[PDB]
DNA sequence: GCATCAGAGCCCTAAA
DNA sequence: TATAATGGGAGTCTGATGC
RNA sequence: GGGG
């Protein structure tokens, strides 16, 4: 019953879904250069902010533990870049 | 549909006593009413690029293929010739016959005129939209807002 | 009222 | 590591007590 | 499944 609660995609939600994931990671590969962070930590931390406060814990292989202090610190490192950055 | 913005400048002669006088005319805006059926001709010799808009329409002359004539044919104008024709001074272009207007698509910025004999002749400053559809296919996104500023070159789909 | 639960004797043999 | 594929299969009678 |  949960399954069938949400859609299945057309084939343009499809395309558009997957082609934004793709392009997140580009996007995420391109804020490490940047940053000069991890890439993983980064992405975590993109995820933590996009699932929300319910989940957060340490990841097995990221630096620093992932807690509400490092993921607000690390988002404010990447909320302090210029507009096209 | 991108409308592509045209800013040309294009002719048009008409009898007096039956044109009416404004420094410029909003689209659909009257610019002449006609007594009787008028013969808008040719005043150079050339073949004929003709250009049909919604209403309305354009045609330019070249010869060789240096243009040389445009000239405007507004709303109550019909075309007594056809695209890539040749003409020779004089031989009536387009039938004028009772109220002629703007049309609907169409403005007129600033507007010249120059009285010879009966007749004036109109330099029109002329601004307008000509549409062009595209088609997207469903492995393609628009990356471009509705209502969006483009120049050349700018990436839409 | 009606459902949901947990009760329903002991020791022994051999077969699995 | 690349056609596409998008929602499952299956079976007595007591008495006491909390909805 | 038998025994008491």
């Amino acid at each position: 019953h949960e399954i069938g609660q949400v859609p299945l995609l057309t084939l343009e939600e499809e395309v558009e879904l997957a082609r934004k994931v793709e392009e997140g990671m580009e996007a995420i590969k391109k804020l490490s250069e940047i940053t000069g962070l991890d890439p993983d930590l980064i992405r975590e931390v993109v995820r933590a902010k996009i699932l929300g406060s319910a989940r957060v814990r340490h990841i097995p292989g990221l630096k620093e533990t992932l807690d509400p202090k490092t993921v607000e610190e690390i988002d404010q490192k990447l909320k302090s870049l210029p507009k096209e950055h | 549909r991108v409308e592509y913005v045209k800013k040309e400048r294009a002719g048009l002669r008409l009898p007096l006593a039956a044109w009416v006088e404004k420094e410029a005319y909003k689209p659909g805006e009257i610019l002449a009413e006609l007594p009787e059926p008028y013969l808008f001709r040719a005043e150079e010799e050339g073949v004929v690029e003709l250009k049909e808009l919604e209403e309305g329409a354009f045609l330019v002359l070249r010869r060789e293929d240096e243009p040389v004539a445009t000239y405007f044919l507004p709303v109550g104008m019909t075309p007594l010739v056809v695209h890539g024709e040749i003409v020779e001074k004089g031989q009536p272009l387009a039938e004028a016959k009772g109220l002629l207007r703007m049309p609907r698509q169409v403005r007129a910025a600033q507007v010249e005129a120059e009285e010879e004999g009966e007749t004036v002749y109109l330099t029109l400053f002329l601004e307008w939209t000509e549409p062009k559809d595209y088609r997207v296919q469903p492995h393609m996104n628009v990356v471009v807002p509705e209502g969006a500023r483009v120049e050349a070159g700018d990436k839409i789909v």
